[PDB]
């Protein structure tokens, strides 16, 4: 119900510093949802719950896909705009603190255990299918798909990955870090909005709506 | 939300 060969086809089907980041969030939020219109049985659901889980998860579905994009490049992020972003970069654009958060609690922990492109696109499938998200018509089917994606996920796992029993549990360990570092991007995202002197796309602008 | 809302239903 829930296979893992459809959720990789959606990872792969979609392929100042500050302003060249929300460019590139502004982007990507159309790529988002033609992802989530890819995932097995989100078309499915209610057009008002697609629409809340996505208001709900956007920023950590968009943080885990730049995160494991940038494992192959070391103290940077690669951008979906072909830009590249350096630690130094950012450092001196006054956003340091929250860019080496990224790189040490998602980027160099992705690449030290190698996480794949079917468990990024699974761990992306269990956040957007968000049961705790407010306002759901029916909660319990947004988390009877969740478990079937984290069921596929382990079974994926066992098989590709015997010798590693933990690695499992250490994949939906990384979505704490993953939440943490949402909200404050989105703490970061509302101050630009209210200073007013950084551009924001009409999607971006949509995602801060009430 | 108009944006996600189109983008959804087409
Ligand atoms: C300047 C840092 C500041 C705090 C900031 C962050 C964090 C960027 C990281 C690299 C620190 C954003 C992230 C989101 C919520 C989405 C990012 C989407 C991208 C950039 C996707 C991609 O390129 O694939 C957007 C709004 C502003």
């Amino acid at each position: 119900d829930m296979p893992v060969e459809r959720i990789l086809e959606a990872e792969l089907a979609v392929e100042d510093p500050v302003t060249n980041i929300c460019q590139a969030a502004d982007k990507q939020l159309f790529t988002l949802v033609e992802w989530a219109k890819r995932i097995p049985h989100f078309s499915e659901l209610p057009l008002d719950d697609q629409v809340i889980l996505l208001r709900a998860g956007w920023n950590e579905l968009l943080i885990a896909s730049f995160s494991h994009r940038s494992i192959a490049v070391k103290d940077g992020i690669l951008l979906a705009t072909g830009l590249h972003v350096h630690r130094n970069s950012a450092h001196s654009a006054g956003v340091g603190a929250i860019f080496d958060r990224v790189l040490t609690e998602l980027v160099s922990k992705m690449r030290d255990m190698q996480m794949d492109k079917t468990e990024l696109g699974c761990l992306r499938a269990i956040v957007l299918f968000n049961p705790d998200s407010k306002g759901l018509s029916n909660p319990a089917e947004v988390e009877a798909l969740r478990e079937k994606v984290y069921a596929s996920l382990e079974a994926y796992c066992k098989h590709k990955y015997p010798e590693q029993p933990g690695r499992f549990a250490k994949l939906l360990l990384r979505l704490p870090a993953l939440r943490s570092i949402g909200l404050k991007c989105l703490e970061h995202l509302f101050f630009f909005k209210l200073i007013g002197d950084t551009p924001i796309d009409t999607f971006l602008m949509e995602m801060l709506e009430a | 939300h108009k944006i996600l809302h189109r983008l959804l239903q087409d």
